[PDB]
Parts: structure tokens; C-alpha cells; sequence
């Protein structure tokens, strides 16, 4: 009740994490239309590198989910605290193997377990990811596109089904869509590929497509739109596939469930969603 | 003496037409239809009680003559069956879907009592079958792509997938022409959902009009074959191939008793001779 | 037991219809291999196209239906004899100018009368026929598809050139078939049906002979025919996707003493190898 | 408390292999397999008697060595389950499909209780599953075309549907691709069984002929694609879409028990990477 603490994570345009400076404030930044955008503190680790200890002082989180989460602690009224992920990955069902057990990792364990439980975050909506926790009516929907660098017909081209060494093809690691391309026994030969490279985040996805590596992406929609969008050196190719949505997520039963499902679905009419995806989304250089 | 019944239209060339009232006031080759701007039932029903009475104060902007196709095709029904009818424009004309809960426009009107008949260009579909009762179709349909001078591969071409290149369009707000795009295919509704267009006409003159706002188009086969086929240019056309075929019908309240003959009747005049005749006497001028 | 009466009609190279011969002995053909082949006497409308009923001496007929027969009637030792449709039209529904049945003309009139046993001919079984009168299982499928000039192209049935009534593209099919019922019934656009019906010929055979020459642009029948005919003359190429799968079949009258014994047969010789055996011989590859 | 039981094989390769056996008979990771291709059970009785019996056996004509992918998957599942094995290569090496009645191959063998465990590349049909019992898939493969080098999209082309006077294609005589082109269309069903091959491994040297027999090769996409390494000189390649995804599974006597134990094993083998383990060990890539 009460106090709830939240877990968000790094990616654009859904929430950014820039530093703040030595006072501990965080300075105006200015929208399109004349306004003042609205920011949290949010604590974190630094990274793998730099740092003590990966437990810097507090930045700055603004972007798209971070105005959702406001109007959700507006029409709740609740008070919030954001923390970041431990590690970054987005959290797939993992195997310790030494007990025989089924154990999760990033946001989903750390959801199960307990410290921190409101995951406000554009996961995914899956089967078995979530068998035994409830989602909500997601907010917007997406597909699986593929980026290249400046064609790929789709998932049916066979440069894609057997390169031999000059068509490396990655995705993030331990992320849903490893979920998907593995539990498929029809298509279940370019996964082994796929564990030759993975990346830990996007932006190393961004930087190795970008500096003549990585012939191929596979990654969410509207993030993979608004890449190609800002910078103007990569464009993507190939039809959809796997059509889902994203949604924020609570713990097995959380006694809030039903009203927030009613404010996503009541947000999702009037001007709220549709003012978010334009003053968030896009405004494309083409 | 014989049924007495209240009709809702659109306006929607060329199934249905507006030609300005005469100065009497007769309607030639035509019945009188009115259009107050509103979806209160009980408005409505003091203004047709003041028409039809022996001194009438009504304004002359609500007069409007209305007369085509379907009209024509509702007058033999009128002929056949030996009613009369009062024929009346929907409040806001925006044939009808999910809004807040309630229906809206056609559907809505039918489902709040206010007129026993819907004809009127309406493709019936699943969400408007379950709530009220619909006839035998009289028409087949389709949905075509309309795009100016100066080319696609139907609907699974890459420039309409892909919303990096900067392109437009979506189709008339409020219709069956998107609740089958949000609800068979809902990742392309909001980039549909900020560029759409309120009536049908003021979508093709958009697409018509320089600069280039909303490049290509949305909508039904037969409205688009028709208004392709009016200009003098004639430099618009349509391309793709059809899909999701659903078909027209005469809008019903929650199965009335009278659902039953008109179809038998509709069926009737489609094998005899009527839809022949009658299709053929609007779908003119020559294609350049 | 009884003298079963048969009633084909012209349609190769299912069946031939070559001229008798001085006497009246059947002239001595032979195959490539030197296996002799067997005619049988067919009493028909020989004169001219259905106008006067001249001289009716009766021709030789054979092929591939012919053989079928024989095999048939080799057992269950029954005798028959053989003898052409008087109209000469794939048994279809008609009305007259007294219309209150609109019964059946040709092939279907013909059997549904009470004078005919067997129809030995490749028509298709669809639904209404099948209602009417009950058919066997069938011999052989086929899809319908079309054929043009060899450009000295087209894909499918959606392909926009086809789709609106031109003037330059004249098409039509034989009238009074299987794909005028087919395409009647079929919604799909009533303005195909309206484009069809200007130009529908009277045979299966002056039809091709006229796209051959250079009158109409596209023949619209069933596979097999089209393309043995296209085939065998190094001037016509088919070019479609193969809509509308379906298969040919032998009709009898309403449970006749005979039906059970038809599908055992038909079924014997299909899984025994003898369709092979009049496949390879009647239908073979010369052009290429 | 040992229970026997008999292992039906074909000779399918990396999922099986064969050897000669050494002048002493044995075989490393492999068993002596028999040559029986008689149908009945009673010979095969006396074959195993003479097998397990003192007196010498049949001679070396009736014995050969094996290695492969479901050998010795068997190989690890019976020393978990505490029992032995025997293997000998079917009599007809046509997996199994409706004929005459009866079935053929593995599936009229097991049918007619001359083995009760049946591992190969099975394919999965629901005809086969009404009548035999299938346990959970440990694989899953598609059908390919194999084409020589110097754009065949797979089925929906108009390059293949129809006759394009000299394109011609060719499977397995009546394994899973047969029953699934029957059901799908038929007129194909007897393209193909025109010049349909008896099996796989002898397909490929047609597209060693300079090719007028066969230019076409639809079957399962492991076979295709081991095919596709082995070619050194790297003249062909399968082309098209998948299509029709099918799985294997190993195959038992219907109502047999001990199933439920079977899927469990290979569900918990699959889980804790033996498949992976066995699929990097026999299935090869190399780059062509």
C-alpha cells in the first residue's frame, strides 16, 4: 500500500537516463509545443564500467512511459520511487542448473522476488513469459521488423536461413525475442547462429550496425522506427511478423490490478494516448 | 389505413443525392427529407408532427430534396408493401461503432428508437449483426486504394508497412472501412488515426487538392468506382486487388416482424430484373 | 436386362465425331504403336448447327468416354447404343415466356425427360445438378483456367485487366455450361456476368478457332480441354492459377437398378491401372 | 522379466545408415540388421529363431551394419528402459499409405503385429494417427524443391499449377507428400504420379542425367539439405518458401502401453540437450 517502488530501463525513446549535475536538481528541458517536460530521480547502477561498485548517485528519467506512470500516481493517488535495473537484460525463464530449478533474471526476477514490484517498462505480452504473472491491457501494440544497414525479404530469404560467414545476423541478449525464436521447433536452425553473437543493450546493436558490423537487427517496432527515424544512416526492411503489445506488468494478484487496467483502457480514448505518440514519437527528419 | 413509418439516410453519391428544394416546394422526381443536426428522438418527433399538420413553422434549411438509387429502390419497397414514410438525415452522419459504451449514429439511432428503417449505403459486418437484424444483401462490395497523378501492390505492398518515408492516408472516420483495419490488423491504426477525414468527399478532395496532404486512400469499391468516373481530368484511379468483401443491406431494428418479407422481396427484384435496370441508370459518363 | 439408351455430345478429344464413310463401315484407324482403336454408330443432328433437321445418317464416334463405355459395358453385359444431344448445351436451367419451372435444356432435358439411361461426357458435378439428379464418383479433375494469343500475359482472376468491362477485351465462354451456372450464382461482380453474357458463343469449338483467329482474347473452360486444344496446336498458351477444382462424373437417373455397381467399377479401374492406360493413350504431348 | 522387442527400420540417411559387416560380424555403435523384404510374420519367427539359434544363420547376404541419428537415440533409450534390440530393414521400404485396403510398409507391418516399435524419419499425418498411435515429435522439418544450377517461389506459382508444356516434378511414391498433394489437389496427385520416383536416394542421380526426367524433387527438407552439403561441386540448391510443417515421432502399436514413458524420456532428453548434442554430431554443414 502506499509507497510503491518501480522498475524501469534504458532505451529510446522510453525513458532516457541522463546525469544530473553536482547540485541534484535537474535542469528545464523544454518541449516542442512550449511546455516543461515532466522528470524523475531515478537511482541506478553506472554501468559494467567505470564506478565503484555500480551504485552511482542519482540521474534523471524522462520519456513516454515515465509521463504514463505519472498520470497512473495522479488518477491513483500513490507516491512512487524509481529505481533501474541491476543488471539491464529484460528478463527470460533461465536454468541454474545446479538445483534444478527455473530461475528469472533483471526485471522479472526481480519483480518475483519481492524489492521492487510495479515493472512500468514496455516488456512484451507472451504465453509462457507470462503464465504466472498478470499483465494489463497493453498501451500499444508493435511487431518484430528487422533493421539493415543502408534487401531482406522477411524471415523466408535464404541468406537469412544459412549464411556461411559474411551475413552475421544478432539480436540483444536475454530478451523476449529470444523466447520466441527458441520455442519454435519449426524455425529453430538460426538460433544456434544467434548464440554465436548477442549484445548486452540496444546501443550496442546501434553502434555495431552502424560501424560496418552486424549485417542485420531484430528488434521491437517502434523502437526500431524512431532508429531509423533520428539517425539517417540506417533504414529498415521486411513485413512484420509476430504482431503483440506492451504493457506494464504487477506481481501474481497485486491488490491495485483492476483500476489500472480501467485507466489504460479510459486513457486509451479521449486525447492522452494520442497526444503522448505525437509529442513523444516521431517528428521524423525523413 | 396503412403503416406509418420514419426513415434515416446519409448522403452518400450516388447511392443517395441533395438537390436543393424548389420554390414551392415539391421535390421533382423526389421525396422531401430533413436534417436538424441532432440525435434527439423526441426533436425529432415535434418537428414531424409540426410538418405534417395544417400550419407548419419549420426552417427552410431543414428542407432538403433527396432522391437516387437506394431512394428509388425504397419507394418500390413503399409501392409493394403500402406504407408511408417520412425520410429523415442521421444527427451526425457518421454511420456507426463503438463510442463511450453506447452505439452512434446509424446503429445508434436504430437501437434508441427514433426511426424503424436504415437504408442507406451500410456494410453489415459481425459487430452490427449481433445487435440489431439486417436483410439480404443487394450489393457486393470491396475496398480499393485511390491515389492522385503522378503505384501499389494491394495492401501488403512495403510503403503503407513501414512508417519510416514519410507517406499518409486512412480512411473515413467512424466507418466499416477501419474497424476491420483496427480490429484484423491494429498495429497501423494510430498513423491511420492521425490522418483521417471526416466524410468521404472531403477525404477525396483532400487527396485532390495542392499541396499533397493525404496521399492515398481507403474506402469502398463502388463509392470510389463512382467518383473516379465524374471528374474531366480523369487522371485518379484505383489500384490493388479486393479485400474483405462484406455487402450492403438495409438496416433493421432488433428483428422487428417486418424482417422477414422484405427480404423475400429484395430477393425477388435481384432475379427478376430490377438490380440490372437500376444499376445501370446511375453508373454513366465515359471513362477517359 | 433392359437396352440401356445412351446420350452424348461433341466434345474432344473426349470423344470424336468424324463422318461416316460411303457404306457405312467405320473407316480402320490405328495408334502409334499399332494398337487398333474402336468406333461405335451415333445417330445425331448431322445437317448444320441447330437450325433445320436434315439428314441424320448416323457418324463414327470414339475416344475417351467411348473407351470407358466399352470397358463398362464389356461387363455387367449389357448392351447399348449411343446417339448425340438434338440442342447440343451442357444442361443448364432456362425459363420461357410462360416461365413457372424453368426446367432443364440439353443434356439434363434430355435425361430428366425419360429417355435416357446413361450421359457418358465430361460435365462437371456441382451442387444444383447434383440436387437434381445423383451422380457417381468422379474420374478426373480438372480446374478452369484461360488461355490467350501467343504474343505473336496474364496471371489470375484478380489481375485489374480482366476485372473491368473493357471494349478492346472482348472475352466470353461457351453459353449454357458449367461456368455460366458457376459464374451466375457467384456474387463476386455482377458487371463480369453482364460483360460475359454479350459475347457467349454457342460451341466449344468455334470458340477457340475464333481466339485463334483474332476475334475474342481470352477462353474461359475447364483444364483438360483447354489444354489438350492449346497444346496440340502450337498457337495458344494457358496462363492462370487453377480456380474452382472440381472433377467430372457419370450421371444416371435416380437410383437406377445400376448405380451400385457404376462406383465399383469406376473405382476397380481407377486404382487398378487402367486410367494410366487411357490417359497415356489419349492425352500425350506433341508441340513440346 | 527382459522383454524382447523388435525394432522396423528403412534406410534413410543421417537418421540412418548402412555398412557392410567386417568378415567377423560386428559393428561399432551399430547392430547386425537382417534382410527380410518378406511381408509375413511367421518367416520372420523363423529368421529371429535362426538368429538366436545355435546353428549357423542365414548367410551374409542377410546381415549388414548400421550408424545413425535414431540408431543410437534407441540405442540410449533401451539402456535407460533395461531392454535389447533387433533391427532389420522392412520389406518394402515405402513407409506406409492406404491401397487396396490394407496398408503398406512400416504401417501394415505394425498393423499386422510384426514389430512394436517402428523409429525412422516418420513423418506425422492425421489419416495415420486415426488408425496408429503417435508419441511426442522430436523433430520438426518442412518440404523443399531440388533444383541443378545454371526462382520457384514452391506452390502457389503459376510456373507449377498449371502445364507449362514441359515442367516436370516428382516425390516419393507414397509417403507423407503424396497424401498431403492428394488432399490438397489431385490433378498434381496425377501429374506427378506420371513420373513419380519409388524413393529418395535415387532422385538425385536423375539430376545427374542432364536432366529430362525429373527437375523437381519435393520431399523433406533434413534429406534435401544433407543433400545440399554432400554436393561438392555445389550444382543445385533447394529454392522456395517452406511449406506444409511437418514432425517425426517414433512409432508404436495402437493402443500400445508404455508410451507415456517414451514421450517423458524424449521430453526430458530434449530439455537437457541430447537433441542438440545428437544434431551437431550427425547434421553436418557445409557451405554451398
Amino acid at each position: 500500500s502506499t509507497r510503491l517502488k518501480i522498475v524501469t530501463i534504458h532505451q529510446e525513446p522510453f525513458v532516457y537516463v541522463k546525469p544530473t549535475m553536482s547540485d541534484g536538481t535537474c535542469k528545464e528541458e523544454f518541449t516542442v509545443n512550449g511546455d516543461p517536460v515532466k522528470k524523475v530521480i531515478c537511482t541506478g547502477p553506472n554501468d559494467t564500467s567505470p564506478g565503484s561498485p555500480r551504485h552511482t548517485v542519482p540521474q534523471c528519467c524522462y520519456g513516454f512511459c515515465i509521463d504514463l506512470l505519472i498520470k497512473l500516481a495522479r488518477t491513483m493517488n500513490f507516491t512512487y520511487e524509481v529505481h533501474l535495473v541491476a543488471d539491464g537484460k529484460f528478463g527470460t525463464q533461465e536454468r541454474v542448473n545446479n538445483s534444478n530449478k527455473k530461475e528469472w533474471n533483471g526485471m522479472m526476477g526481480e519483480l518475483l522476488s519481492g524489492q521492487a514490484d510495479m515493472i512500468v517498462a514496455p516488456l512484451t505480452i507472451n504465453n509462457e513469459r507470462a503464465q504466472y504473472i498478470e499483465f494489463s491491457k497493453p498501451f500499444k501494440y508493435q511487431g518484430l521488423t528487422i533493421l539493415v544497414k543502408k534487401r531482406i525479404t522477411g524471415i523466408n530469404d535464404p541468406r537469412l536461413r544459412n549464411p556461411s560467414d559474411k551475413f552475421i545476423y544478432a539480436t540483444v541478449k536475454q530478451s523476449s525475442v529470444d523466447i520466441y525464436f527458441r520455442r519454435q521447433v519449426e524455425l529453430s536452425t538460426m538460433y544456434r547462429h544467434m548464440e554465436k553473437h548477442n549484445y548486452e543493450s540496444a546501443a550496442e546493436a546501434i553502434q555495431a550496425v552502424r560501424d560496418n558490423k552486424l549485417h542485420a537487427f531484430i528488434w521491437d517496432s517502434a523502437v526500431l522506427e524512431f532508429e531509423a527515424s533520428q539517425k539517417c544512416d540506417l533504414v529498415t526492411t521486411g513485413e512484420l511478423f509476430f504482431r503483440s503489445g506492451f504493457g506494464i506488468g504487477m506481481r501474481k494478484d497485486s491488490p491495485w490490478k483492476q483500476n489500472v487496467s480501467l485507466s489504460i483502457l479510459k486513457s486509451h480514448e479521449n486525447g492522452f494516448m494520442e497526444d503522448l505518440d505525437k509529442t513523444w514519437v516521431r517528428y521524423q527528419e525523413c | 389505413s396503412k403503416l406509418h413509418l420514419r426513415v434515416v439516410t446519409l448522403i452518400e453519391h450516388p447511392f443517395v443525392f441533395t438537390r436543393e428544394v424548389d420554390d414551392e416546394g415539391l421535390c421533382p422526381a423526389g421525396q422531401l427529407c430533413l436534417d436538424p443536426m441532432t440525435n434527439d428522438s423526441s426533436t425529432l418527433d415535434s418537428l414531424f408532427s409540426s410538418l405534417h399538420s395544417s400550419n407548419d413553422t419549420v426552417p427552410i434549411k431543414f428542407k432538403k430534396c433527396c432522391y437516387g438509387y437506394c431512394i428509388d429502390l425504397l419507394e418500390k419497397i413503399a409501392e409493394d408493401m403500402n406504407f408511408d414514410f417520412d425520410l429523415y438525415i442521421v444527427g451526425d452522419g457518421k454511420y456507426g461503432a463503438w463510442k463511450n459504451g453506447h452505439w452512434t449514429g446509424l446503429v445508434g439511432d436504430l437501437l434508441r428508437g427514433t426511426a424503424h428503417m436504415a437504408v442507406t449505403s451500410f456494410s453489415i459486418n459481425t459487430a452490427r449483426s449481433q445487435v440489431i437484424d439486417f436483410t439480404s444483401p443487394f450489393f457486393s462490395t470491396s475496398l480499393g486504394i485511390l491515389v492522385r497523378t503522378r503505384e501499389l501492390s494491394g495492401i501488403h505492398d512495403p510503403k503503407l508497412h513501414h512508417p519510416s518515408q514519410g507517406f499518409r492516408f486512412g480512411t473515413v472516420r467512424e466507418s466499416s472501412a477501419e474497424d476491420y483495419v483496427r480490429q484484423s490488423f491494429p498495429e497501423m491504426h494510430e498513423y491511420m488515426r492521425r490522418y483521417n477525414v471526416p466524410a468521404t468527399p472531403d477525404g477525396v478532395e483532400y487527396l485532390k487538392n495542392d499541396p499533397e496532404k493525404l496521399d492515398a486512400f481507403i474506402m469502398d469499391k463502388a463509392l470510389l468506382d463512382y467518383e473516379v468516373s465524374i471528374d474531366a481530368d480523369c487522371k485518379l484511379l484505383t489500384v490493388g486487388k479486393p479485400f474483405a468483401i462484406e455487402g450492403y443491406g438495409i438496416g433493421l431494428p432488433p428483428n422487428s416482424p417486418l424482417t422477414a418479407n422484405i427480404s423475400e422481396l429484395i430477393s425477388q427484384y435481384k432475379s427478376h430484373g430490377f438490380m440490372d435496370m437500376l444499376h445501370d441508370k446511375w453508373y454513366r459518363v465515359v471513362p477517359c
